[PDB]
RNA sequence: AAGAACCUUACCUGGUCUUGACAUCCACGGAAGUUUUCAGAGAUGAGAAUGUGCCUUCGGGAACCGUGAGACAGGUGCUGC
RNA sequence: CCGGCCGGGAACUCAAAGGAGACUGCCAGUGAUAAACUGGAGGAAGGUGGGGAUGACGUCAAGUCAUCAUGGCCCUUACGACCAGGGCUACACACGUGCUACAAUGGCGCAUACAAAGAGAAGCGACCUCGCGAGAGCAAGCGGACCUCAUAAAGUGCGUCGUAGUCCGGAUUGGAGUCUGCAACUCGACUCCAUGAAGUCGGAAUCGCUAGUAAUCGUGGAUCAGAAUGCCACGGUGAAUAC
C-alpha cells in the first residue's frame, strides 16, 4: 500500500514513500525534470526501475539531503532498492547480481596532516 | 624520539585520566592553571613522600584532590596537620575548598614514577647506574609482574659523552593497548648535567 | 603492477542510449570532473556527425574508430647494451582506448568555433580517413614496419 | 565615432568600445549609457549620430585622455617633488603599494636582465 | 588610508607647533612621532623627523599637509 | 516543563548518571521524556609534536562532549525539591530551567 | 625566559584591565555620529593620549602562562603547543586522547 | 611562524636606571587606593587635591608604597660536538 | 496565513548508548592428504572489508642551550632592564612551494539546486534603514540539534563574446571611500572610480597519484583587536591505466 526506503549516498541521506499507481517523481517536493532534469545523471534513478516496469506501476514521494547532485541521486537510487521489499527476492535475485543493492560506500578518506588532499603530496623536489 | 606516549595512547582505552572534570570553555584555562599550580606545590612540598601520581576532581565548584602515594603517614603527619597545612595554603590559591584525601599503594616499586624517582635518588647518592637499574628491576618482578624495562639517558657514569641505556625482563608489548602499562620519566640534576630516567612495566594484560 | 595481477575497473553504461565504449570515451573527454559539459558536447557533435552522414549515432562512431584503429606499436626493451626499439601487437581494449585518445587530441586541438565542432570535424574525416587521428595511426605504423628485424 | 580620446571602434558593443578610452571604464561607461539613454549591446556601426552626440557631451563630464594623463602625469610630479617615500620609490623605479622588491615587483622594477 | 575621522597628534608635538606659531620661525624641533599628521599652520617650520637614529630637518610646505614626517623621514638606507 | 540538560565527557560515566538522575527523578516525578541522547560535540586539535623544523610532523588530539536532555514534563513537588541537592557523580555540568 | 617580558606583558594586561574597558568613552563613544563631531571629540581623540602606548587590548600577545612562547599557543589551554602535548599525553587534561578517524 | 602597525622583537639608534623591569630580606618612613597639572619620545622627574581597616602583642600589627648594603636577581649570550 | 506552522506519533532518517554481524564462514579445484592460493553461495561488505592512530633494535657523532630545565662557560651599574622610532615587508639578482591564469567543457551577465563537519558571549550577531562597497546605524536571538557564520559553487535555461594577446587574466600606479585597531609612512584588509601587462601550455629536467584517488569546486576551524593564495578539517562531480 506504501512502503519506505532509506537509500543513502556518499554522505547522502533520502526517504522515499513507494505506492502503487500513477509514475510522477516527487523530489523534494519537485519532479525529476526539475531537480536535476537538465543535468547528467537523470536516469540514474531510474537505472533500477526499468527491469520491471515503472511507468504505470507505482509512484514515489521522496526526499533527499545530504551529498550533492550524483550523491542524492545515489542516494534515491539506494532508497529505491531498499523499498523494493514488497518485491522481494523474487527479483533481488537478478537486481544484486546486476548490482544496485551493494552500498559501495568508497567513502571520502579524510585529509591526512602533511598532504594536499589526502593522497596529495607538496611538490617534492631533490634540489 | 620516535616513539609514543604509553600513558597518553592508552587513556582513551584502558587508563584513567590525571585530572577529571567539566569546565567550559571560558575557565577551562584557569582551571587547568590552577590544577598546575596545586600540583607543582604539592610536588615541591612533598617530593620527599614519594607520591606516585594525584587525582583531581572539582565537585560543583569545590576541588577535591586523590594523593595515590605509599607514605600516608609522612603526608599527614600526626593527626593530619599536614593534610590541615595542605588544604589551607592549596584553597587560598584555588578560591574553593579543597577535600584532600590520600590513598596507599602497598606496591610502590610497581610505580614508573616512584621507581624514577628512587632511581634518581640513588643517583644522586651516587649508586652505580648498573646496579641501580638491576636493582629497580629485580624489586618489581621479584614482587610480582608480567614485564619491565627501564631506560636512562645523560651522562651515566659522568663521563664526557652522552650514552643512554636500557635494560627489559619479561614481556612488554606497547604496541598492545589492553596491555595495563605503568610510564614515568623523572629527571635527576648532578654536577654533570640532566639525567632523563624512564621505566615501562608491563602490569595487566587488559 | 608487480605481484597484483588485478584487473581493470567497472564503468557504468551511459545514460543516453546503452553504450560502454563512448561511455569510456566521455569519461576520458571529462577534465576536473566536468562530466556535464563533456557528455554535452559528446552527443552534440555526435548527433551533429550522425545528421551529417545519415547514419546513425555509434555506427558512424565506429565507422570514424575504426579507421584511426592501428595495427602495431613500437616499444623499447633492451637486450644486453644497446637499447632498441620493438614492433609488436597491441590488446584491443588499449588499441581503441588509444584510438579515441587520439580522435581526443585531434579534437581538442584544431579549434574552430567549439569542442562539438571539433569534435564532429575529426569524426567526420577519420569516418572518410582524412584526418588527423588517422594521421597519427599512419606515423605508428611507419615507427612500425621498419625496425621488423628486432623480434 | 569620432568621440574625446580616439574612440574610433567598429562593430563593437558600447562599454567595450567606451573602455577604450582612457578615462572611463566599464562602471563610468555604463553610467553614460543610462545617463544618454544608450544600450549596452548595440555595436557603432548600428549606433546613431543623434546618440553619438550624447555619447560626446556625456563623457565630456568625467576626465578624459590627455586630461587625466596629464593629471596623473603632475600628481606623481607632485610626488617626486614632495620626496615622501612615494616619491622616492617612483624614481628609483620600484612600486609604492609595499608588495616584495626582493623577488617579485619585476614588472614595475624592470626585466630580468642579468 | 586609514582614521576618516580627522587627523591624530601628540600633545607635545601640537603644543611645539602652537609655541613656535606664536613665536616665530624656530631652529629644528625634534620630533619622534612619525605617526603624526601635519596641519595647515605648520607650513615654514624646520623640524626634524626622527627616522631610528638621526633626525632629517625638512622645511614644511603646505602641499606637505595630509602627509606624514616617515614619509620624508627614510629609514632603510640601500648602497 | 524543566528542560533538564546535562553535559560530561565520558560516555561510561553520563550514562551511568543519567540513569541514577532520571530514575530519582521519575520514581516520584513521573511523565519524563527519557535521556534524549543529544549528539556528541568534537572539539579537535591539531598541533606541532615538534618544537622546530619538521612542522609537518604534528598530532591530533580531541575532546567529545556528550549531552543528555531529559525534558521533565511536570514541576513535581517531588520533583523541585528532590532534585536540587544531589549534583553528584562529579566531572559532569548540569542545567535545569524552568 | 625573559622575566623582563613577563613583567612587561603583566603591567599591559593591568594597566589596560584598569583604563580600557572602564574609559571607553572617550574612543569608542564620543567618536559617534552626532553634534559631538565639533571640537568635543577633537579634543576626545587629543586626550586620547593622555594614557601611553600601553592600556591597550591590542598589546596583549596572549603569551604562555608556563613558558611565554608567544608562538605556538592556543587561546583555549592557555598554553602553548609544548606543553599541551606535554599535559596531555600525562593525562592531566580532562576528556583529552588522540584524534583518529 | 596556528598569523611583524606599536607590542610581538631576541636586532639598530637615541633618552634612561640601577640589589635593578622581575621573587625575597632587615631597618627606616609613608597606609593603600582615587582625581589632577608641567616638561619631555616617553621612560622619568617637578608636582597639586583625596585617602586610614580587617588585631590590640596594642613600643603596633597584615597587605600596599619608597629609601641603603648585602647576599642575588637578571641574559632569546656560547657550545644540541 | 499550506511555513511540520501548529494539534497529534514515536512510523522513518538522524540521534548518543548497549549489541549482532564479516572470522577463509562453508563448498569446488589446485597445492606434498599441510600451510596456502584461486572461484563461488548467502550477505552491504571475504579474506589484514576501508581509512586512521600505533614508528623494533638502531644509524645519520641529524635539528632545538630560542619553548623549557640544565653541565660548564661568560655579562653580572652589564652581553641586565624600560621607553620613542625603525627592522624583520629592505633589492643588481639566483632558487623552492602555493593562487591567478594563460580561455569557447568557456570569460561574460540574468533566472535556477544540491553538502557534511564545525565555531561563536568584553563573541556570534535577526528584522529594518542606508550604503555600488567596504559595510555604518538602530536593534531580536544565541554562551547553542533553536540565534549567527550560512546564500553553497561547479551543474542547468537565455543569450554577448563566434577567436583576438582577445570582453581570458589581473599586477603596476594616482585621487577619492569603509573598517580592525592608540594609530595603516615604512606597513593591513576591504569596495568603486582609470588602468591592463607579461602570459597564447612552458625547454632540458622534475613532482603527486592505482581510487572516491587524482583533477576540480565550495564550506568551516585554529592562529587574531585586525590581518591567507598557507595549515588543519569537511563536503561537491568524478575518472584513467595497470601488459
Ligand atoms: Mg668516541
Amino acid at each position: 500500500n506504501q512502503y519506505y526506503g532509506t537509500g543513502r549516498r556518499k554522505s547522502s541521506a533520502a526517504r522515499v514513500f513507494i505506492k502503487p499507481g500513477n509514475g510522477k517523481i516527487v523530489i523534494n517536493q519537485r519532479s525529476l525534470e526539475q531537480y536535476f532534469g537538465r543535468e547528467t545523471a537523470r536516469m540514474v534513478v531510474r537505472q533500477p526501475l526499468e527491469l520491471v516496469d515503472m511507468v504505470e506501476k507505482l509512484d514515489l514521494y521522496i526526499t533527499v539531503k545530504g551529498g550533492g547532485i550524483s550523491g542524492q541521486a545515489g542516494a534515491i537510487r539506494h532508497g529505491i532498492t531498499r523499498a523494493l521489499m514488497e518485491y522481494d527476492e523474487s527479483l533481488r535475485s537478478e537486481l544484486r547480481k546486476a548490482g544496485f543493492v551493494t552500498r559501495d560506500a568508497r567513502q571520502v578518506e579524510r585529509k591526512k596532516v602533511g598532504l594536499r588532499k589526502a593522497r596529495r603530496r607538496p611538490q617534492f623536489s631533490k634540489r | 624520539g620516535q616513539k609514543v606516549h604509553p600513558n597518553g595512547i592508552r587513556l582513551g582505552i584502558v587508563k584513567p585520566w590525571n585530572s577529571t572534570w567539566f569546565a567550559n570553555t571560558k575557565e577551562f584555562a584557569d582551571n587547568l592553571d590552577s590544577d598546575f599550580k596545586v600540583r607543582q606545590y604539592l610536588t615541591k612540598e612533598l617530593a620527599k613522600a614519594s607520591v606516585s601520581r594525584i587525582v583531581i576532581e572539582r565537585p560543583a565548584k569545590s576541588i577535591r584532590v586523590t594523593i595515590h602515594t605509599a607514605r600516608p603517614g609522612i603526608v599527614i603527619g600526626k593527626k593530619g596537620e599536614d593534610v590541615e597545612k595542605l588544604r589551607k595554603v592549596v584553597a587560598d590559591i584555588a578560591g574553593v575548598p579543597a577535600q584532600i584525601n590520600i590513598a596507599e599503594v602497598r606496591k610502590p616499586e610497581l610505580d614508573a614514577k616512584l621507581v624514577a624517582d628512587s632511581i634518581t635518588s640513588q643517583l644522586e647518592r651516587r649508586v652505580m647506574f648498573r646496579r641501580a637499574m638491576k636493582r629497580a628491576v629485580q624489586n618489581a618482578m621479584r614482587l610480582g609482574a608480567k614485564g619491565i624495562k627501564v631506560e636512562v639517558s645523560g651522562r651515566l657514569g659522568g663521563a664526557e659523552i652522552a650514552r643512554t641505556e636500557w635494560y627489559r625482563e619479561g614481556r612488554v608489548p606497547l604496541h598492545t593497548l589492553r596491555a595495563d602499562i605503568d610510564y614515568n620519566t623523572s629527571e635527576a640534576h648532578t654536577t654533570y648535567g640532566v639525567i632523563g630516567v624512564k621505566v615501562w612495566i608491563f602490569k595487566g594484560e587488559i | 603492477p608487480r605481484r597484483r595481477v588485478i584487473g581493470q575497473r567497472k564503468i557504468l553504461p551511459d545514460p543516453k542510449f546503452g553504450s560502454e565504449l563512448l561511455a569510456k570515451f566521455v569519461n576520458i573527454l571529462m577534465v576536473d570532473g566536468k562530466k556535464s559539459t563533456a557528455e554535452s558536447i559528446v552527443y552534440s557533435a555526435l548527433e551533429t556527425l550522425a545528421q551529417r552522414s545519415g547514419k546513425s549515432e555509434l555506427e558512424a562512431f565506429e565507422v570514424a574508430l575504426e579507421n584511426v584503429r592501428p595495427t602495431v606499436e613500437v616499444k623499447s626493451r633492451r637486450v644486453g647494451g644497446s637499447t632498441y626499439q620493438v614492433p609488436v601487437e597491441v590488446r584491443p581494449v588499449r588499441r581503441n582506448a588509444l584510438a579515441m585518445r587520439w580522435i581526443v587530441e585531434a579534437a581538442r586541438k584544431r579549434g574552430d568555433k567549439s569542442m562539438a565542432l571539433r569534435l564532429a570535424n575529426e569524426l567526420s574525416d577519420a569516418a572518410e580517413n582524412k584526418g588527423t587521428a588517422v594521421k597519427k595511426r599512419e606515423d605508428v605504423h611507419r615507427m612500425a614496419e621498419a625496425n621488423k628485424a628486432f623480434a | 565615432a569620432r568621440i574625446a580620446g580616439i574612440n574610433i571602434p567598429d562593430h563593437k558593443h558600447a562599454v567595450i568600445a567606451l573602455t577604450s578610452i582612457y578615462g572611463v571604464g566599464k562602471t563610468r561607461s555604463k553610467a553614460i549609457l543610462a545617463a544618454a539613454g544608450i544600450a549596452e549591446d548595440v555595436k557603432i556601426s548600428e549606433l546613431s549620430e543623434g546618440q553619438i552626440d550624447t555619447l560626446r557631451d556625456e563623457v565630456a563630464k568625467f576626465v578624459v585622455e590627455g586630461d587625466l594623463r596629464r593629471e596623473i602625469s603632475m600628481s606623481i610630479k607632485r610626488l617626486m617633488d614632495l620626496g615622501c617615500y612615494r616619491g622616492l620609490r617612483h624614481r628609483r623605479g620600484l612600486p609604492v603599494r609595499g608588495q616584495r622588491t626582493k623577488t617579485n615587483a619585476r614588472t614595475r622594477k624592470g626585466p630580468r636582465k642579468p | 588610508r586609514s582614521l576618516k575621522k580627522g587627523p591624530f597628534i601628540d600633545l607635545h608635538l601640537l603644543k611645539k607647533v602652537e609655541k613656535a606659531v606664536e613665536s616665530g620661525d624656530k631652529k629644528p624641533l625634534r620630533t619622534w612621532s612619525r605617526r603624526s599628521t601635519i596641519f595647515p599652520n605648520m607650513i615654514g617650520l624646520t623640524i626634524a623627523v626622527h627616522n631610528g637614529r638621526q633626525h632629517v630637518p625638512v622645511f614644511v610646505t603646505d602641499e606637505m599637509v595630509g602627509h606624514k614626517l616617515g614619509e620624508f623621514a627614510p629609514t632603510r638606507t640601500y648602497r | 516543563r524543566i528542560r533538564i540538560r546535562l553535559k560530561a565527557f565520558d560516555h561510561r560515566l553520563i550514562d551511568q548518571a543519567t540513569a541514577e538522575i532520571v530514575e530519582t527523578a521519575k520514581r516520584t516525578g513521573a511523565q519524563v521524556r527519557g535521556p534524549i541522547p543529544l549528539p556528541t560535540r568534537k572539539e579537535r586539535f591539531t598541533v606541532l609534536i615538534s618544537p622546530h623544523v619538521n612542522k609537518d610532523a604534528r598530532d591530533q588530539y580531541e575532546i567529545r562532549t556528550h549531552l543528555r536532555l531529559v525534558d521533565i514534563v511536570e514541576p513535581t513537588e517531588k520533583t523541585v525539591d528532590a532534585l536540587m541537592r544531589l549534583d553528584l557523580a562529579a566531572g559532569v555540568d548540569v542545567q535545569i530551567s524552568l | 625566559a625573559k622575566q623582563s617580558m613577563k613583567a612587561r606583558e603583566v603591567k599591559r594586561v593591568a594597566l589596560a584591565d584598569k583604563y580600557f574597558a572602564k574609559r571607553a568613552e572617550l574612543k569608542a563613544i564620543i567618536s559617534d555620529v552626532n553634534a559631538a563631531s565639533d571640537e568635543d571629540r577633537w579634543n576626545a581623540v587629543l586626550k586620547l593620549q593622555t594614557l601611553p602606548r600601553d592600556s591597550s587590548p591590542s598589546r596583549q600577545r596572549n603569551r604562555c602562562r608556563q613558558t611565554g612562547r608567544p608562538h605556538g599557543f592556543l587561546r583555549k589551554f592557555g598554553l602553548s603547543r609544548i606543553k599541551v602535548r606535554e599535559a596531555a599525553m600525562r593525562g592531566e587534561i580532562p576528556g583529552l586522547k588522540k584524534a583518529s578517524w
